[PDB]
RNA sequence: ACGAGACUCUGGCAUGCUAACUAGUUACGCGACCGGUCGGCGUAACUUCUUAGAGGGACAAGUGGCGUU
């Protein structure tokens, strides 16, 4: 029977969406950085957030969170968001294409491009699904 | 100041005060194996075979009793006894026997370093005791 | 230079640890407070049964020990714990002697003074007391103090007049002559909440950090930049060497060690054992510093255990 | 020091429970001397696998009314006749005790299984656990009910009733109650 | 009727017109190469030995 | 909290027939405490505050007090 | 938003701090056989006990496992 309020909750978004630059780790530390941070008007109750806020910390040092998003998390996903290969995924040296879509290209000119090779379709027009 | 770390079972409570002796223990005034029912006799002999009398004999312990019950009384003054010899052996001389003893007493009653939380329940009104209302008229 | 490697370590704590007092001028005495609520003292014995275990452990704390210092002599040992207070232990007659209480909030760090006559602790209430044992009162800030936490206070311990260094939470730093108590420094720049500054025993230069991971040195008679310390976040440990031109620092679990000498790296440390589905992240060491001799390191974690690091042999 | 009460050895114990000793353990340091610690272990999900036997038959012997709370007198009376099953076997009264008790468990026990069907029910084994409870407590029950108003003495009684448990004839309460609820499982089947 | 025994692998639920019995998946030590399921009774371990008498003797399932 | 939220008076008005009789209740400000009202903070509610802006620090810039 | 919860008190919490012989507090030749029990007596002991105002502690944060993880 240890299902965390929403009030709780709550206090751990509204804390680490507001607030979340001046917490630590430690939940030792924890309660009393959010004492420090907003005003917790019992004891139990800033335990409560405190284990809770220690419970997302580790969450976010072991990734990510479906439900949470900050500016911070936006600007080092951002960072880690740039990722650029060498070489383009795109740009090869032979591209399969079928004779139709050839009939399609060459319909605009673009068939003398070198990078096309003829693909042949397959034997039947076996594509449906039975039906049942 | 001084922690007198004491013993208790139930609402019982029992401090042993321990100094420098000659290993002999006194309770309230008396010895150890003279107890009127006799039948928890073993329980409080329980530490001297437990430790071993190698142990108990530099050491001068009186032991004060008060709280209700006959067997209240012991599982309280055995505490307070055992706690009491970790608290003045471990001030002074060592720390590797300290583990080994504390060890022993570990693996044969977890009680005897740390004290039973659980104590009585309170009795609400509707019924005889605690939890049990009274009969219901049909 | 030192091959910095551990062979084993001991087990037997039930808490954490906040400050390790090593000193020189006794053999095998050391203080170490704990915020488990104690203070310990290892004997080096160096035996293979066991590398060393403590012959006496005090337990006499409110809460969890911030800070400890040791004075002049050893059978006395001052103590600051996290009820924000400051005691006395006595090492002869098991039990304390004095106790100097001003402060509401916790003191997070305490310093000693060169002589042996002033104590100095500050608290979270923007709030840095330093009285004497004589009575004649020294300073409590009270006006235009650091807006936010002050986390640490330091001394300058040195022959020279001693000059203290006041960071905290709240990115700035201050620096106070006790001669006077006056303000005359201000610095801004850091990047996050500062926690453990390092003061070498000269007086002139202070290093400040904190868990920005921005680390700039403070000096503390004139006030000017000296080096940008950089790496991981969260850094809680600064220490020179007071017998050599080494240092170190803890930032995270990890701990990055350099010179004085030419800030290079001398012998990178990684230990684990490789596991299957291990999930969390090694120890993580809280505080550096050195030994009485200087022969080994000593590394102070947030796992219930202080890790000493020895040579090789070979 | 690793012996009960210091005249009950256990060390050369028998093993007399392949992987039943999982739910009692007299053979470690997990065996204490006295039948009594106060009830403590009644707390969590399977703390009673700690518990020693002792202490167990000797909690339960105290029921039925006229032994409401009153323990001590149940202690001095396991006591008595543990030393007469002692003296008669001559050995350490452990194996003897034993083997009374799982004598007495009910090998399987008739549940009423089915939605509206009580003509016939399922015969099921019984958990080890269980099945032990029961015994110590039919037992006891049959101790009581032949000491009022019987020729018999209590804390003699329960000495016969504990041999020829383990012996395992039928004049026993325990082993003949659980014999006849056997055989109406074995018409349930 | 000869008794064999059981052991546990992983405990699967608990079943019981009122709720009596719990469905278990055994495995047989003395043929260690097959694996079944039982409802046995009463409050079973993790792991521990059971007393069963038959090896085709099953209760209703669900 | 709720056991200092409550004020009550009592009057009766008159018909023939009958009287009607008046319980007047109402529920007590927190927010005008005027000293009665908890000085003290919601409990469930944390109390935040708002943050406070400055610069983040590119170049040391120093100051002389 | 009310309700649930948090919230208040209550046994666990002086293992450190607020300190009265009127309830208890090892030291202090007597009484007892000649060196160990009287609660009738004496460091005004600078309160560990049962007498209590503050402060602290535990949170599913530790580990393993299950869970659409």
């Amino acid at each position: 029977g240890r299902v965390r309020t929403k009030t709780v909750k709550k206090a751990a978004r509204v804390i680490i969406e507001k607030y979340y630059t001046r917490l630590g780790n430690d939940f030792h530390t924890n309660k009393r950085v959010c004492e420090e941070i907003a005003i917790i008007p019992s004891k139990k109750l800033r335990n409560k957030i405190a284990g809770y806020v220690t419970h997302l910390m580790k969450r976010i040092q072991r990734g990510p969170v479906r439900g949470i998003s900050i500016k911070l998390q936006e600007e080092e996903r951002e960072r880690r968001d740039n990722y650029v290969p060498e070489v383009s995924a795109l740009d090869q040296e032979i591209i399969e294409v079928d004779p139709d879509t050839k009939e399609m290209l060459k319909l605009l000119d673009f068939g003398s491009l070198s990078n096309l090779q003829v693909t042949q379709p397959t034997v039947g027009m076996n594509f449906k699904t039975p039906r049942g | 100041q001084s922690v007198q770390v004491f013993g208790r079972k139930k609402t019982a409570t029992a401090v042993a005060h321990c100094k420098r002796g000659n290993g002999l223990i006194k309770v309230n005034g008396r010895p150890l194996e003279m107890i009127e029912p006799r039948t928890l006799q073993y329980k409080l002999l329980e530490p001297v075979l437990l430790l071993g009398k190698e142990r108990f004999a530099g050491v001068d312990i009186r032991v004060r009793v008060k709280g209700g019950g006959h067997v209240a009384q012991i599982y309280a003054i055995r505490q307070s006894i055992s706690k009491a010899l970790v608290a003045y052996y471990q001030k002074y001389v060592d720390e590797a026997s300290k583990k080994e003893i504390k060890d022993i007493l570990i693996q044969y009653d977890r009680t005897l370093l740390v004290a039973d939380p659980r104590r009585c329940e309170s009795k609400k009104f509707g019924g005889p005791g605690a939890r049990a209302r009274y009969q219901k008229s049909y | 230079t030192e091959q910095m490697t551990l062979r084993g370590t001991l087990k037997g704590h039930n808490g954490w640890v906040t400050q390790i007092a090593t000193t020189p001028q006794f053999p095998d005495m050391i203080l170490s407070a704990s915020r488990d609520k104690t203070i310990i003292m290892w004997k080096l014995t160096r035996d293979e049964t066991n590398y060393g275990i403590p012959q006496r452990a005090l337990r006499g704390h409110s809460h969890f020990v911030s800070d400890v210092v040791i004075s002049s002599d050893g059978q006395f040992a001052l103590s600051g714990s996290w009820d924000g207070t400051l005691r006395l232990w006595d090492l002869t007659t098991g039990t304390t002697t004095r106790r100097f209480v001003g402060h509401t909030k916790d003191v997070l760090s305490v310093a000693f003074s060169s002589d042996n006559r002033q104590i100095v602790s500050g608290s979270r209430d923007k709030t840095i007391k330093l009285w004497n044992t004589l009575g004649v009162c020294k300073y409590t800030v009270q006006d235009e103090s650091h807006s936010e936490w002050v986390s640490c206070v330091r001394f300058s311990p040195n022959s020279s007049n001693p000059i203290i260094v006041s960071c905290g939470w709240d990115k700035l730093v201050k620096v106070w002559n006790l001669a006077n108590c006056k303000l005359k420094t201000n610095h801004i720049g850091h990047t996050g909440y500062l926690n453990t500054v390092t003061v070498s025993p000269d007086g002139s230069l202070c290093a400040s950090g904190g868990k920005d991971g921005q680390a700039m040195l403070w000096d503390l008679n004139e006030g000017k930049h000296l080096y940008t310390l950089d790496g991981g976040d969260i850094i809680n440990a600064l220490c020179f060497s007071p017998n050599r031109y080494w240092l170190c620092a803890a930032t995270g679990p990890s701990i990055k060690i350099w010179d004085l000498e030419g800030k290079i790296i001398v012998d990178e440390l990684k230990q684990e054992v490789i596991s299957t589905s291990s999930k969390a992240e090694p120890p993580q060491c809280t505080s550096l510093a050195w030994s009485a001799d200087g022969q080994t390191l000593f590394a102070g974690y947030t796992d219930n255990l202080v890790r000493v690091w020895q040579v090789t042999i070979g | 020091d690793i012996k009960l009460f210091g005249k009950w050895s256990t060390d050369d114990v028998q093993i007399n429970d392949i992987s039943l000793q999982d739910y009692i353990a007299v053979k470690e340091k997990y065996a204490k001397y006295l039948p009594h610690s106060a009830g403590r272990y009644a707390a969590k999900r399977f703390r009673k696998a700690q518990c020693p036997i002792v202490e167990r038959l000797t909690n339960s012997m105290m029921m039925h009314g006229r032994n409401n709370g009153k323990k001590l007198m149940t202690v001095r009376i396991v006591k008595h006749a543990f030393e007469i099953i002692h003296l008669l076997t001559g050995e350490n009264p452990l194996q003897v005790l034993v083997n009374a008790i799982i004598n007495s468990g009910p090998r399987e026990d008739s549940t009423r299984i089915g939605r509206a069907g009580t003509v016939r029910r399922q015969a099921v084994d019984v958990s080890p656990l269980r099945r032990v409870n029961q015994a110590i407590w039919l037992l006891c029950t049959g101790a009581r009910e032949a000491a009022f108003r019987n020729i018999k003495t209590i804390a003699e009684c329960l000495a016969d009733e504990l041999i020829n448990a383990a012996k395992g004839s039928s004049n026993s309460y325990a082993i003949k109650k659980k014999d006849e609820l056997e055989r109406v499982a074995k018409s349930n089947r | 009727q000869p008794i064999k025994l059981a052991r546990v692998t992983k405990v699967l639920g608990r079943t019981g017109s009122q709720g009596q019995c719990t469905q278990v998946r055994v495995e047989f030590m003395d043929d260690t190469s097959r694996s079944i399921i039982r409802n046995v009774k009463g409050p079973v371990r993790e792991g521990d030995v059971l007393t069963l008498l038959e090896s085709e003797r099953e209760a209703r399932r669900l | 909290p709720v056991n200092y939220y409550v004020d009550t008076a009592v009057r009766h008005v008159l018909l023939r027939q009958g009287v009607l009789g008046i319980k007047v209740k109402i529920m007590l400000p927190w927010d005008p405490t005027g000293k009665i009202g908890p000085k003290k903070p919601l409990p469930d509610h944390v109390s935040i505050v708002e943050p406070k802006d400055e610069i983040l620090p590119t170049t040391p810039i120093s100051e002389q007090k």
